[PDB]
């Protein structure tokens, strides 16, 4: 149903959305940027379990 | 004797009423109201319509899917016998992840779909609530079934998510199965201590006996006031009559204190969304800060010692 | 001392016993005969509980017990220090919790209202009786009823439910934790829908009963409706305490196994599932 | 499918398809986790790193 | 290496999806 | 249903609820169940050596002829059912072809040690009785109350498939009937890493930085454990414990401490004398378990849902040739509590 | 069909038939996920990759 | 009873009605075609269990 | 039942709907490609296993 | 019988026939996973396979 | 998208974005936590420490 907002008030709205959810999807693409760069968060085929790469006295949670 | 309110012996019908105006309600209130005459004995009759909002669906098929998951992995479990999922139907269950996951998501079968359903079954869980809160909002009301739901939801996210996060494994959690997550209550309360020693747990006992019996109490009130007129609740709220009157006089003179009509749904209100608040509380102290209830109640002189045993049982074990 | 509408009901009439000699007022509790001897009973039961206090040396309301006597002691009168003391308590709670509910007996004749509420703690009266007589007639003694402690009472009640191996299991128990379940989430929608109605946010109006009962029909599909919340409500607390009074009256006395044993005894079988 | 707003409420889909999405974002990524091969979080080595052939999807390959 | 591509990508996509850059195209 | 009166054993304090309600008609109803066989008359030692006058006795080698007879003829009525001699006998009655012969040398050697060693700390709690073949076997090849390995503790599983129960959440007799772990048999009366003493401890009741508990999931298969243990014994948890303070062995009734020994004797019964005998079993054996294992011995093994087995028949005097010579170095805290010293094998 | 909607309401039909396909396109991955043959997540070989012929489906193969 | 909507709207709901169920049945027939050639949904006689044809250090979960 | 809404305001929520379900759709195939090219979502014949390819030192959670 | 629709209501009939076959349809699928012969997804084989001779369904066939 | 809310309320979406988003952080940051390589909190090493080379996303590498 309608909202009964004007168009004026839509726009508005609507500015301040663009600006959130743009501001929000920045901050975040650089975040998962700097968190990609310190890790990477997807393995490759070598995958990046440290009990495959790891000697055997680094522990992991596995 | 006298009329004594239990059932409804002439039910009248009006027409179906299909619900006072919300945004949205002509188009999301569906189904034709039906009139039940059995349940029309004890309440209303009329069945329907319901709001098929998109927190009310999403939400419900969330509850489905999450029903379904559970019920393909008790299938899965028995040879995908329907047979013997009814044959097994209370020990069956989708098992929470095994302790050398921690608080990894596991593989489906080692646990991970219990993750799956548990994030699921939460996530249709907070559309449900925000369904509640929605619902109370959109007829100008306030939000107090909502936050009892939410006082029951945090119980429930403190016994299968918080809780087991902040103990660091999945297997604390509550299995989606009806004996399976009785036997995590018998699982919980004896691997840390006894939650007969825990007093939130005594606290929880006391305001759930005491939601029953302030529910007794006042439906047993309102029963006996109905003579005048005591159930319209709302009316003898803001226009109070002989009927709140009788009832906060039966109480002051029983236990030298009453309520008011408002105030004793304050305070049944508080005594029942008490009992899933001091419950996580509780829950969530167990296994966190107590190791032993028992123990903890020895410290605090709360456990009973009783009368030494002749002949005792020596641990072998020294 | 007393309300401000209090004076216009306060009418002599309406006991059971007691005429008018027990007929008044002590601040705002009304007396009768069955509020001196719901008194006599309850401060002689708890003269003897401060008793058991002093003779076990235990001035500890979580510690302290009057235990019933032990199972071979049957139904004979035990000394006070071997289970006489929880006897006379038993017999002092059994004729308070009785003149407690006849006294509200009374005050429901006097102010013209149903006897729900005496009889809703009545069945809780029901129980308690059914637990530490129907028990004890079952199973051949008082030592099969609970003690009178605040916390050893929780001690008898885990070990009479680990008595068959796992409680939870058991079909009284299962039902009435449902119960008490239900009963808990029926007080919290109905407390929360009263207040809703009557509490919206600030600069709404009071809602009506149109409005909650369209409230759960939007939510649930279904409004019980005014009467029908506190019909519901009544049943559900009396129904578990019924449920508590099977529960009670069944473990041991009509099953020493296991309740899981009891569920594997006949629903696997089912023969519409077992083949 | 423009006129389907003249009979089906476009807030209740909108909205729903957004809460469906959701939980259906949580069971696809839950998924993932749950497989050994998909699970980024656990970081296992991808059966490819040690096939000398590429396994394919329809090739009809043969041991 | 692709750790190298995705940062970078991420970073554009911040720089283009940021408010100031992304309203450029708000079309009314 | 069940009904009163109940044989009630007080086990603690008065009304602590610590008692045990057994029924006695059902008692009754088992009563075939779980009486011996009336016994041989004693058998003179005085005679030549079994060893001497048949070809292939080893185990029974030091037993006069006249006892070594008695044993044959009650084994034959304790184990062979209503097969006799041929159970465990081809034509020759030297030759060991059939496996149940090499299984029943076996056998005699564990009811000795068993009657030798856990006589003091189990098999003698209420009555001089130890165990005989009947004990465990009630007239039958296979022990009505042996248990093989759950068929789900061997499966391969499907890790990223559906219904994994985890050894849980199914019906089992082994569980007394809960959905607690099926496996936990295995755990603790085969294997020794398992931790039964799983209630808190802590620091005054607290978690401290220091304290170390079990995980929930090992309170469960304990729990499983314990539900098997009272399913076996026929009484609820009540007849070892004050469930309130599981952990307090004080106050615990004196069955729990022999009950520990139980638990011990199974996992020395399972790793010294049960599970070895696979090797002597045929590859496809149709008595073998589901994952190809043989029967092990649980608590319900001797206690067919009986307290005590056999009605607690005294059996060390009544049966010296199934009585052997107490081991040197026999030690109850070395069968995976002090050490795993007298679990051979592992 | 198209009288349908003048006796069968369109609004619960479609919004019934979504929330089912979900749920059914839920039943049936967990179908697949749960059969060693289908579970992409498991990623299990197909027994094709071993059989020396085709196997059909009506082909009334012998052994 | 009757829904109340005219053979207009009715037309114009079998219309999208029409249109939805119909590209979801086309676009289901061709995911299962796909899904069919990846893996053929239906065993021959022969089946396709694994253990029925692999060389039996294959693990098959089932 | 009839939602009330005119031609014009179901062809702005249709326009919206348009852009918000193609939008998604183009974001979730990209990313579904990316995921694929990552690791391919369906294994062949041989599975991807890392039983049956890797050595036996590698660890699987199957 | 389309004079039905006068006594039996049509809407109520074809929701609770679809419900009723959706149920159907889960239970029958169902009943073929579990059977050994018919589930696809754990895909078994035929006895037909191992078969030297057609077994019928009605033939008189004699081991 | 601003013609949106002459049809969905603005405000009931922003709250519920707030909501469900603080919810997701907790949810990602969770599963970040659940994973010993992201765990910054346990502060595991990464593999990266000790391969030789590049493992990559798409690298197609090769045992
Ligand atoms: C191990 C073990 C175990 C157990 C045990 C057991 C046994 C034996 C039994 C039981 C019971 C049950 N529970 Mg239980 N438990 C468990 C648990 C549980 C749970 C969970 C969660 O888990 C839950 C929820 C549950 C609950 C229940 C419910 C239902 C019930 C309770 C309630 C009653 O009863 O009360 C009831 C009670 C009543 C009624 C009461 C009445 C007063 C009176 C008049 C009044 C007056 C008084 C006075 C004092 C006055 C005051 C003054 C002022 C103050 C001034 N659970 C575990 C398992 N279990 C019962 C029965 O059965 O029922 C059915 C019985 O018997
Ligand atoms: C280790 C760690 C980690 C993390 C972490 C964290 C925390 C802690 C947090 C977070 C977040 C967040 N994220 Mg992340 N991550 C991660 C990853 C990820 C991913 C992947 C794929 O992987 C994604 C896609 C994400 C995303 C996100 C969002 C959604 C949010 C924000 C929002 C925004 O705006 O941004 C922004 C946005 C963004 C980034 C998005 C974008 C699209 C793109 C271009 C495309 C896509 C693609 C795809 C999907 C496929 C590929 C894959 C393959 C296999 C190759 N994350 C890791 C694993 N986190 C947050 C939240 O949730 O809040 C609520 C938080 O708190
Ligand atoms: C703008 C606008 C729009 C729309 C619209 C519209 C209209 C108008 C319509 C529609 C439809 C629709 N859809 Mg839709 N949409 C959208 C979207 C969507 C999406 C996304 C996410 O994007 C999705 C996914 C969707 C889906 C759908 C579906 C459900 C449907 C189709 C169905 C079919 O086709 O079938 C077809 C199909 C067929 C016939 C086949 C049948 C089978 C059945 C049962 C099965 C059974 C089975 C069983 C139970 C068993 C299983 C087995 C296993 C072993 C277990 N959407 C947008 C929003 N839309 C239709 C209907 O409903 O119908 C009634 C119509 O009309
Ligand atoms: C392995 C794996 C797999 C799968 C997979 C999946 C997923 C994931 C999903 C699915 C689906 C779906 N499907 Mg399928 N599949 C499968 C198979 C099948 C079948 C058989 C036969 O087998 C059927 C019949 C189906 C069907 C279907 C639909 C109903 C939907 C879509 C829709 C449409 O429309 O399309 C479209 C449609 C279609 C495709 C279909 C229709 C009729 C047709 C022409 C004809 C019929 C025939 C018959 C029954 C006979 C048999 C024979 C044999 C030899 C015995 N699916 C496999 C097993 N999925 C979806 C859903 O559910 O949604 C809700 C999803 O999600
Ligand atoms: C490992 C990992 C992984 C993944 C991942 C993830 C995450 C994390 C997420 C996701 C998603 C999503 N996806 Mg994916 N994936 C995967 C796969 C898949 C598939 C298969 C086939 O397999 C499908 C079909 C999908 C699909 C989708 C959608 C539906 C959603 C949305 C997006 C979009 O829109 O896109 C867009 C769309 C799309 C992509 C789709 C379309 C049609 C197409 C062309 C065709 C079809 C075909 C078929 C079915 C048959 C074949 C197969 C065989 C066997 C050969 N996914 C993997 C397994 N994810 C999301 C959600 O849920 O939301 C809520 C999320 O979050
Ligand atoms: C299905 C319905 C139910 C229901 C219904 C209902 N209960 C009502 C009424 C209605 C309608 C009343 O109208 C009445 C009232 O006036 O207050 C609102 C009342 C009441 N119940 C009370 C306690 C209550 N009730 C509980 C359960 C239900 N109550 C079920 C759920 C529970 C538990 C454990 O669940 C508790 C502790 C008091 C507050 C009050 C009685 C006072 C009394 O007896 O006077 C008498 C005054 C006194 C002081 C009694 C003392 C007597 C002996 C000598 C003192 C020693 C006590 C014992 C031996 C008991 C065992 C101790 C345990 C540790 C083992
Ligand atoms: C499953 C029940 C909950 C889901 C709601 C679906 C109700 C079925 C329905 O909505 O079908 C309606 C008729 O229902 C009918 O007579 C029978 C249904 C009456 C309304 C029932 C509302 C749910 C009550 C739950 C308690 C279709 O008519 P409208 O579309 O209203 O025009
Ligand atoms: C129709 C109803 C009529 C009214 C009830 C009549 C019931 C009893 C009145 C008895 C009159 C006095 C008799 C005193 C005899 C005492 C000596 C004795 O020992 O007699 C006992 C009589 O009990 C007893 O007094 C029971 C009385 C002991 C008091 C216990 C107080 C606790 C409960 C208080 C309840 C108050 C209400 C018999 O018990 P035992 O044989 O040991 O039980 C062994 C069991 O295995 C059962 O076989
Ligand atoms: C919530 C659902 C959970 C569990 C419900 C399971 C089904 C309940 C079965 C109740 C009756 C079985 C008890 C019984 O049949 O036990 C009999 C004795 O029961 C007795 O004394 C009491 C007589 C029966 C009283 C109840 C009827 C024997
Ligand atoms: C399995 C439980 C047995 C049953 C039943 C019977 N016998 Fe046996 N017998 C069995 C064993 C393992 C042995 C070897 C004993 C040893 O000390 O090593 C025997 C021994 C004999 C012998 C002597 C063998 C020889 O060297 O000749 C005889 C003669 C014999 N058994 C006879 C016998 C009879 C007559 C039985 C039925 C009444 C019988 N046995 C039962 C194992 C088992
Ligand atoms: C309990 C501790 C036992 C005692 C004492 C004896 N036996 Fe036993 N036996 C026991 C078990 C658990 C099993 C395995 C059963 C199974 O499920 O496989 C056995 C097995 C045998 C067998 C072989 C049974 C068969 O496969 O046919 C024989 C022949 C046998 N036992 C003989 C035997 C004799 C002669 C004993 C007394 C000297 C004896 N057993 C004692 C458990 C126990
Ligand atoms: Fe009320």
């Amino acid at each position: 149903i309608r909202t009964g907002l004007t168009d004026e008030e839509c726009q508005e709205i609507h500015e301040m959305n663009m600006l959130g959810m743009h501001a929000y999807w920045s901050i975040g693409l650089i975040a998962n940027a700097l968190a990609y760069a310190w890790r990477p968060f997807h393995q490759g085929r070598a995958g990046n379990r440290l009990e495959d790469h790891a000697p055997d006295y680094v522990r992991s949670a596995l | 004797a006298e009329y004594q309110n239990v059932f409804t012996r002439v039910q009248v019908r009006g027409p179906a009423e299909q619900g006072l105006e919300v945004p949205g309600g002509s188009w999301n209130r569906v189904g034709r109201p039906r009139f039940s005459y059995l349940l029309g004995k004890i309440g209303d009759a009329q069945v329907g319509p319901i709001y098929l909002g998109a927190t009310g669906v999403v939400a419900s098929l969330g509850f489905l899917i999450f029903c379904l998951m559970v019920g393909f992995n008790w299938l899965a479990a028995v040879d995908w016998s329907v047979r013997e999922v009814f044959r097994q139907f209370w020990w069956l269950a989708v098992e929470v992840p095994p302790p050398e996951y921690g608080l990894r998501i596991p593989p489906f079968n080692d646990g991970g779909w219990f993750l799956w359903g548990l994030a699921i079954c939460s996530l249709s869980l907070l559309m449900w609530w925000a369904r509640t809160y929605i619902r109370a909002r959109a007829l100008g009301l306030g939000t107090h079934v909502a936050w009892a739901f939410a006082a029951a939801l945090w119980f429930y996210f403190i016994i299968t998510i918080i809780r087991p996060v902040a103990i660091g494994s999945w297997d604390e959690s509550l299995p989606i199965g009806m004996f399976a997550h009785l036997d995590w209550l018998v699982a919980i309360s004896e691997r840390y201590g006894n939650f007969y020693y825990n007093p939130f747990h005594m606290l929880s006992i006391a305001f759930c006996f005491g939601s029953a019996l302030l529910f007794a109490a006042h439906g047993a009130t309102i029963l006996a006031t109905g003579r005048y007129n005591s159930e319209r609740e709302i009316e003898q709220i803001t226009d109070r009559g002989t009927g709140s009157e009788r009832a906060a006089l039966f109480w002051r003179w029983t236990m030298g204190f009453n309520a008011t009509m408002e105030s004793i749904h304050r305070w049944g209100y508080w005594m029942a969304i008490l009992v899933p608040l001091v419950a996580s509380i509780g829950l969530f102290l167990s296994g966190t800060v107590i190791e032993s209830w028992y123990e903890w109640g020895l410290k605090h002189n709360l456990v009973p010692i009783y009368e030494e045993l002749s002949d005792p049982a020596r641990n072998p074990a020294a | 001392a007393m309300l401000d509408f209090e004076r216009k009901y306060r009418v002599r009439g309406g006991t059971l016993l007691g005429g008018d000699l027990f007929d008044f007022w002590v601040g705002p509790f009304y007396v009768g005969f069955f509020g001196v001897t719901a008194i006599f009973c309850a401060v002689f039961g708890f003269l003897m509980i401060g008793l058991k206090a002093a003779i076990s040396e235990t001035w500890s309301i979580f510690q302290l017990v009057l235990a019933p006597p032990n199972l071979e002691n049957g139904f004979a009168l035990a000394p006070l220090d071997e289970g006489g003391l929880w006897q006379i308590v038993t017999a002092c709670a059994i004729g308070a919790f009785v003149s407690w509910a006849l006294r509200e007996v009374e005050i429901s004749r006097k102010l013209g209202i149903g006897y729900h509420i005496p009889f809703a703690f009545g069945v809780a009266i029901s129980f308690f009786v059914l637990a530490q007589l129907g028990r004890p007639l079952l199973l051949g003694g008082w030592g099969h009823a609970f003690p009178y402690g605040i916390i050893a009472h929780l001690d008898w009640v885990n070990n009479v439910g680990y008595q068959n191996l796992h409680y939870h299991y058991h079909w009284a128990h299962m039902l009435g934790c449902s119960l008490f379940f239900a009963t808990s989430f029926a007080l919290a929608l109905h407390g929360g829908l009263i207040l809703s109605v009557t509490n919206p946010k600030k600069g709404e109006v009071v809602k009506t009963a149109e409005h909650e009962n369209t409230f759960f029909r939007d939510f649930v599909g279904y409004s019980i409706g005014s009467l029908g919340i506190h019909r519901l409500g009544l049943a559900l607390a009396l129904s578990t305490s019924i449920s508590c009074i099977f529960g009670i009256l069944t473990t041991g006395p009509f099953w020493s196994r296991g309740w899981p044993e009891w569920w594997y005894t006949w629903w696997p079988q089912i023969p519409i599932w077992n083949w | 499918m423009w006129k389907l707003w003249k009979f089906v409420d476009f807030r209740m889909t909108a909205v729903g398809f957004h809460l469906f999405f959701a939980l259906l974002a949580f069971a696809v990524h839950f998924a993932c986790i749950s497989s050994e091969r998909f699970n980024w979080l656990e970081g296992a080595p991808a059966a490819e790193y040690y096939m000398d052939e590429d396994p394919g999807i329809w090739k009809r390959t043969s041991y | 290496g692709d750790a190298g591509i995705v940062v970078a990508v991420l970073v554009i996509l911040a720089i283009l999806g940021w408010p100031n850059i992304s309203s450029t195209l708000r079309r009314w | 249903c069940e009904r009163p009166p109940f044989e009630q054993e007080q086990t603690g304090p008065r009304g602590t609820g610590m008692y045990v309600l057994d029924n006695p008609r059902i008692l009754e109803s088992r009563l075939d169940l779980h009486t011996a066989p009336e016994a041989r008359p004693m058998a003179s030692e005085d005679g030549e050596r079994a060893g001497d006058v048949h070809e292939n006795v080893q185990v029974l080698a030091d037993l006069s002829d006249e006892q070594f007879w008695r044993i044959k003829e009650e084994m034959t009525d304790w184990v062979a059912g209503d097969e006799g001699c041929t159970y465990c006998h081809t034509d020759d009655l030297a030759s060991d072809e059939k496996y149940q012969y090499r299984v029943s040398r076996d056998m005699i050697e564990m009811t000795r040690y068993l009657n030798a060693n856990w006589a003091d700390t189990h098999l003698t709690h209420s009555n001089e009785a130890g165990v005989t073949c009947y004990t465990c076997h009630r007239g039958e090849p296979i022990p009505p109350a042996s248990w093989h390995s759950e068929e789900e503790s061997g499966e391969t599983r499907f890790m990223t498939g559906m219904g994994d129960l985890q050894l849980q959440n199914k019906i089992s007799s082994k569980t007394a009937y809960t959905a607690f772990p099926r496996d936990a048999l295995d755990t603790f009366l085969v294997g020794h890493e398992g931790e039964l003493s799983i209630v808190g401890e802590g620091e005054g009741g607290l978690r401290t930085a220091t304290t170390e508990g079990v995980s929930l999931r090992e309170a469960y298969e304990a729990v499983g454990l314990m539900m098997h243990l009272s399913y076996s014994l026929d009484a609820g948890c009540t007849l070892c414990h004050n469930v309130s303070r599981w952990a307090s062995w004080e106050d615990s009734p004196k069955e729990r401490e022999t009950a520990w020994h139980g638990i011990r004797m199974a996992r020395d019964i399972n790793v010294n004398w049960i599970n070895p005998l696979i090797d002597e079993y045929p590859e496809d054996a149709d008595v073998l378990g589901p994952t190809g294992d043989v029967g092990k011995v649980s608590c319900q093994t001797c206690h067919n849902k009986e307290r005590r087995p056999l009605y607690g028949e005294e059996f060390l005097e009544l049966y010296p040739e199934l009585v052997g010579e107490p081991d040197p170095d026999f030690d109850y805290l070395q069968f995976g509590d002090l050490g795993t010293d007298l679990l051979k094998g592992v």
